[PDB]
DNA sequence: AAGTACTTGA
RNA sequence: AGGA
DNA sequence: TCAAGTACTTTTTCCGG
């Protein structure tokens, strides 16, 4: 559907911002790593998890 | 107080497991004797400072009325603890001749840290009696109690002879338990002795396997 | 798996996590330094001028081994300057005189002195200190995570009900040791290394 | 059987040891590969019976 | 690749260690 | 505003075989890896001589 | 790929001659603490020396190749952060036109 | 890729294919899908022989 | 081009991350042991510490990299002049090659011809070869200090493709030199124009026909599959 | 740390304690040179390193096209023209904090909102 | 791609 | 040298 | 006497010139 494609695009769009927000949060040293994981390892886990939740 | 209290807990947990093993081997030990609490343990084997006196702990055990039915020649056992972290040929010769004079069949040395190779030479020196060396730390936890560890049962010479007859077996053909196997040690299995392992089954409900000793 | 009762208590799990997960003096240290501080009763470093004043009131090497500890790191693997220094003092016995800044004090410091030729001696004492000294935990057992695994258990009313519990997950194995640990269930403990299960619990 | 030049003997012996050796196994640890005049090494009896393709 | 080899590379190979107690000059490819 | 160079055409990342694939940007990654193997076993005119 | 080519192999000497003429201090005369920020110059993994203002050198070398004076199959890279200039006359390198 | 700025942890830089197969993939999306694709083909080819020996 | 000395130089950082005395030694071509960098530098001519250190570390405000060079200095401290350094290099064989004059003269040749054979195989280029060794240690320590990542073995820019020409080059070279020794064999024979042109033709023909890129009908290890028959199923094929 | 060499040998200086006057010296093991120490600090280990963060910041750092740009106002000159990168300390642990270099004043400022720097 | 067996210096 |  | 490298071992689905 034409409107379901609008809805799909905006689902990815909002998930892209959910990533940017975590990206800016980690760039500002505000991110707090999960026990037994790098600050980066923790960041990527979130990014990957957002983009996959999004793809679904 | 500090971190002294924890070595007390450990020595007591290790003691329970010794009583547990001895009862399980077929020796007469009460349940209340096993279930003895830590408070009662301190107020028995701790000195005029709360320092545990291992010399006091040592005990003799006797075959349950039931045991003399299956294994008649099953003699008396002597369990010896040591207040010395390293056990030398001097403390060993005391215990070794003790089992020989007091006509014991078996004896267990629950050592703290180590038994010197000098003292270890005296272990097979007094047959028909047998000697066992147990590092206190191994016995803090009873392995037999663990989820994955099933009921092992020692078979009499007659019971084994029958198992072999019933399945038309040579001893070769039986699945094997190693002499050094944690349970083979707990039970005090000797070479050629057979264990009947009764396990639960997702298939049958109850399944009985057998193992011959190494 | 945790002791029968206190299975839903998060702090009980947290407590074991700390008691089991391996911690070295290396993991808490920012940097170690060797200074020539000849007077044992007074320091060249003005920062330390206070640390001495106290750990004196209520012979030794003129060569000082000074290590700055990371406050943030001392928190994650919960630790006291006292308990850290205690390990050091108990490691090197009466042949290494240790002093330390308080947990409250703005910068975290540990001052060490020995009991001709000493420069290299201290570079060996520092190597031991970083690599050999164990603070908390069981060896081989690294990254220890907490997990709230779901557990199907019979309820009083008879029916099997979801009663989840706190479970520890390791990155490394030392069966003999973590089993003898207080506060856990040594009747439930499992390892993906079956060679270990064999060695400890039998064939 | 002739005038044994004694070294020339342990020299001729060692070579017989080599041929009787390589006839059975040609792929030995001690490097020379008893190569047929064509470059191609001689096929050992061991080689014949040796796993997947060949005898057993 | 082949052209760089013929007109260039080949002339160089022909005179690097070439000269013997007899020297090798310019190469010609028919 | 830093661009030192520009791509002639992105489709040039492809080699001989992939270059016969119609709309390869519309296929699952390996389905394309497969056509760049089959076209080599397709019959046609190999040379006019 | 369709546009890909392989470097056939050129002569390094005209570039080594050109470089020394454009401000390249020879390695035999280098003194690290005197010129410490000196961008180090390499031609086929051979350290030839250093150059004080690489910005200009890179520009002169770039327009030398771009004009045609340096063969267009020669590779030249300026890794500013690492303070390095690597040049390849080298045969084998896979190149594409942009 | 050289089409990106340095230290780019964005979805588009690290391989997120936003598009459907119907819409078509961008040159980057195509190459990243290709990298990911090639990984499968490697294990598929490897697993095939590794798995065989286990069976044996 | 010419000979192609496949000599590879390794500059090893001994000791693990947390081991006391972290030395830097290097394995030289036609040399048994691994020489501590400092001896190599003195054998090159760069004799005092700090002159050696100046070649490795280019910033006197980088105590980190410098403290890391303090072991090496202590390691090499036993050797003090160019001679004693060369002798130490010569001692480690060869096999050994006993004679004092022999070992010192050996190591001269190795540094000249075998060690870092690009740059030069000429004489007086100690300055260039030592500054390079120093550039190597700088890069070794830059990675060890977590300032640079370990090299990507799979970077395409660090890979070359030997095409039809160089393939033929390696082969022609092998052949012409086999011909060169055949010309010398007949020149010796003339104890007083019979040059087998077959070797070159037949050799090139053998390789290009079999795909066994190596001398000759006795192929292994010769590298096969190099030359194969052109696919003619379809034009794109 | 910052270590000295012998003026004469140029060979490195090793410490030696003046037991008589309780002061540190640096001696030369090639000759007989001896100088008094400048600092009481002999060796510094540094486990949690911050040196190599703002690595290779040449005055040409703005000329690299591969570098990204931003409109973040500079602390010194307030110029919204700057290049940025992350901690060049190639370690696993390392935070995603950014280092901005002003295209005018050339001052190195960070995006860190936990701490305050100078490098 | 991971072993068994054997030999080498602390 | 290819095919599943 | 025992850790560590040494020799040196061995496999890898199925089917035309
Ligand atoms: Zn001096
Ligand atoms: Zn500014």
């Amino acid at each position: 559907d034409g409107p379901t494609m609008r809805e799909i695009t905006e689902t990815i769009a909002e998930a892209k911002k959910k990533v940017l927000d975590v990206t800016k949060e980690a760039q500002a040293n505000l991110l707090t790593a999960k026990h037994g994981m790098t600050l980066r390892e923790s960041f990527e886990d979130n990014v990957v998890r957002f983009l996959n939740e999004a793809r679904d | 107080d500090q971190e002294n209290e924890r070595n007390i807990s450990r020595l007591w947990r290790a003691f329970r497991t010794v009583k547990e093993m001895v009862k399980d081997r077929g020796y007469f030990i009460t349940q209340e004797e096993v279930e003895l609490p830590l408070e009662d343990f301190k107020a028995k084997y701790c000195d005029s400072m709360g320092r545990p006196q291992r010399k006091m702990m040592s005990f003799q055990a006797n075959p349950t009325e039931e045991s003399i039915s299956k294994f008649p020649d099953m003699g008396s056992l002597w369990v010896e603890f040591c207040d010395e972290p390293s056990v030398g040929v001097k403390t060993m010769k005391t215990f070794v001749i003790h089992i020989q004079e007091k006509n014991f069949q078996t004896g267990i040395f629950v050592y703290q840290n180590n038994i010197t190779p000098s003292a270890m030479k005296l272990v097979p020196s007094i047959p028909p009696a047998t000697i066992e060396t147990f590092n206190e730390a191994a016995l803090v936890v009873n392995i037999t109690h663990h989820e994955l560890v099933p009921k092992h049962i020692r078979l009499s010479s007659d019971e084994k002879r029958e198992l072999l007859k019933r399945y038309r077996l040579k001893e070769s053909q039986l699945p094997r338990i190693q002499r050094a196997d944690p349970v083979a040690l707990y039970l005090g299995l000797k070479r050629g002795e057979v264990v009947k392992i009764i396990r639960k089954s997702e298939t049958s409900g109850r399944y009985a396997s057998y193992r011959i000793c190494m | 798996y945790l002791e029968p009762g206190h299975a839903a208590d998060q702090e009980q799990a947290k407590l074991i996590r700390s008691a089991i997960e391996h911690t070295t003096l290396k993991s808490v240290t920012i940097a170690s330094e060797i200074y020539y501080d000849p007077d044992p009763r007074s320091t060249v470093i003005p920062e330390d001028e206070e640390i001495i004043q106290l750990h004196f009131s209520l012979q030794q090497s003129p060569w000082l081994l000074r290590l700055e500890l990371d406050r943030a790191a001392m928190n994650d693997k919960d630790l006291t300057m006292g308990q850290v220094g205690e390990r050091i003092k108990q490691t090197f016995k009466n042949d290494l005189f240790v002093i330390w800044s308080e947990d409250n004090d703005e910068k975290l410091i540990i001052r060490c002195r020995v009991v001709a030729e000493e420069d290299h001696m201290l570079k060996k004492i520092e190597n031991t200190m970083l690599e050999n000294i164990t603070l908390r935990g069981v060896e081989n057992i690294e990254r220890v995570v907490m997990m709230k695994y779901d557990r199907k258990v019979p309820s009083p009313t008879g029916e099997y009900v979801k009663e989840p519990e706190w479970v520890l997950e390791t990155d490394g194995v030392n069966l003999s040791e973590v089993m003898t640990v207080p506060g856990i269930d040594p009747t439930r403990i499992y390892t993906n290394s079956f060679i270990d299960i064999m060695e400890v619990l039998g064939i | 059987h002739n005038g044994a030049p004694h070294h020339a003997i342990e020299e001729a012996e060692s070579l017989l040891q080599f041929h009787v050796a390589t006839y059975m196994d040609n792929d030995i640890a001690g490097q020379p590969q008893a190569l047929q005049k064509s470059g191609r090494p001689v096929k050992s009896i061991r080689a014949r019976l040796k796993g997947k393709e060949g005898r057993i | 690749s082949f052209n760089q080899f013929v007109d260039y590379t080949l002339q160089d190979i022909i005179c690097e260690d070439s000269t013997l107690i007899i020297s090798f000059g310019k190469i010609y490819v028919t | 505003t830093t661009f030192t160079h520009c791509e002639i055409h992105p489709s040039m990342i492809l080699g001989v075989a992939a270059s016969i694939i119609p709309f390869p940007d519309h296929n699952q990654s390996p389905r394309n890896t497969y056509q760049s193997a089959m076209g080599k076993q397709a019959m046609g005119v190999f040379l006019t001589n | 790929s369709l546009m890909s080519c392989i470097s056939v192999g050129t002569d390094p000497m005209p570039i080594i001659t050109f470089l020394s003429e454009w401000g390249m201090e020879p390695l035999e005369d280098y003194v690290p603490h005197q010129s410490p920020d000196a961008t180090r110059v390499f031609v086929n993994g051979v350290w030839h020396g250093v150059h004080r203002n690489p910005a200009r050198l890179m520009e002169t070398l770039r327009t030398l190749r771009r004009k045609g004076d340096i063969n267009p199959e020669v590779s030249m890279i300026r890794d500013i952060r690492e303070k390095e200039l690597k040049i390849f006359t080298d045969a084998g390198r896979v190149y594409r036109p942009l | 890729l050289p089409h990106f700025s340095k230290d780019d942890y964005s979805p588009e830089s690290k391989g997120f294919v936003e598009n459907s197969y119907l819409r078509g993939l961008t040159p980057q999306e195509f190459f990243f899908h290709a990298m990911g694709g090639r990984e499968g083909l490697i294990d598929t080819a490897v697993k095939t022989a590794e798995t065989g020996y286990i069976q044996r | 081009k010419g000979s192609r000395f496949i000599s590879t130089l390794q500059v090893k950082l001994y000791g693990r991350e947390g081991s006391s005395a972290r030395t830097i030694k290097a394995t030289l071509p036609y040399i048994k042991q691994d020489i501590p960098i400092v001896i190599i530098f003195r054998a090159l001519g760069i004799i005092p510490d700090g002159e050696i250190l100046e070649h490795i570390c280019y910033d006197v405000n980088d105590w980190q990299m410098l403290e890391m060079l303090k072991p090496c200095v202590e390691d090499g401290f036993v050797i003090q002049d160019r001679e004693t350094a060369l002798d130490f290099i010569g001692r480690r064989g060869t096999a050994l090659g006993i004679k004092k004059e022999k070992r010192i003269q050996y190591a001269k040749d190795i540094l000249q011809k075998e060690f870092l054979p690009h740059i030069t195989q000429l004489e007086g280029f100690e300055s260039r070869k030592a500054f390079f060794l120093g550039y190597m240690i700088n890069r070794l320590l830059l990675c060890a200090l977590d300032r640079k990542d370990q090299d990507d073995r799979d970077h395409f820019g660090k890979k070359r493709l030997d095409l039809a020409g160089p393939l033929l080059a390696q082969l022609f070279k092998t052949l012409f030199k086999k011909l060169t020794k055949d010309i010398f064999r007949y020149m010796q024979r003339t104890v007083e124009l019979a040059i087998n042109a077959k070797t070159i033709t037949s050799g090139l023909k053998y390789a290009l026909a079999t795909g066994n890129w190596g001398e000759q009908k006795k192929a292994m290890s010769s590298r096969a599959g190099v030359s194969q028959v052109l696919n003619r199923y379809t034009y794109s094929s | 740390t910052t270590f000295r060499f012998c003026r004469d040998c140029n060979n490195m200086l090793y410490p030696r304690e003046d037991k008589e006057n309780n002061r540190l010296l640096f001696e030369c093991r090639t000759c007989s040179y001896v100088e008094e120490a400048g600092s009481p600090l002999v060796y510094r280990h540094e486990l949690i390193t911050n040196i190599g963060e703002t690595a290779g910041v040449v005055q040409d750092i703005g000329s690299d096209p591969t570098l990204p740009r931003s409109d973040r106002e500079c602390p010194k000159c307030h110029s919204r023209e700057n290049v940025f990168f992350q901690s060049q300390q190639r370690r696993k642990d390392t935070s995603m904090v950014l280092f901005f270099v002003c295209l005018s004043c050339s001052h190195i400022f960070t995006s860190d909102q936990k701490n305050k720097r100078t490098q």
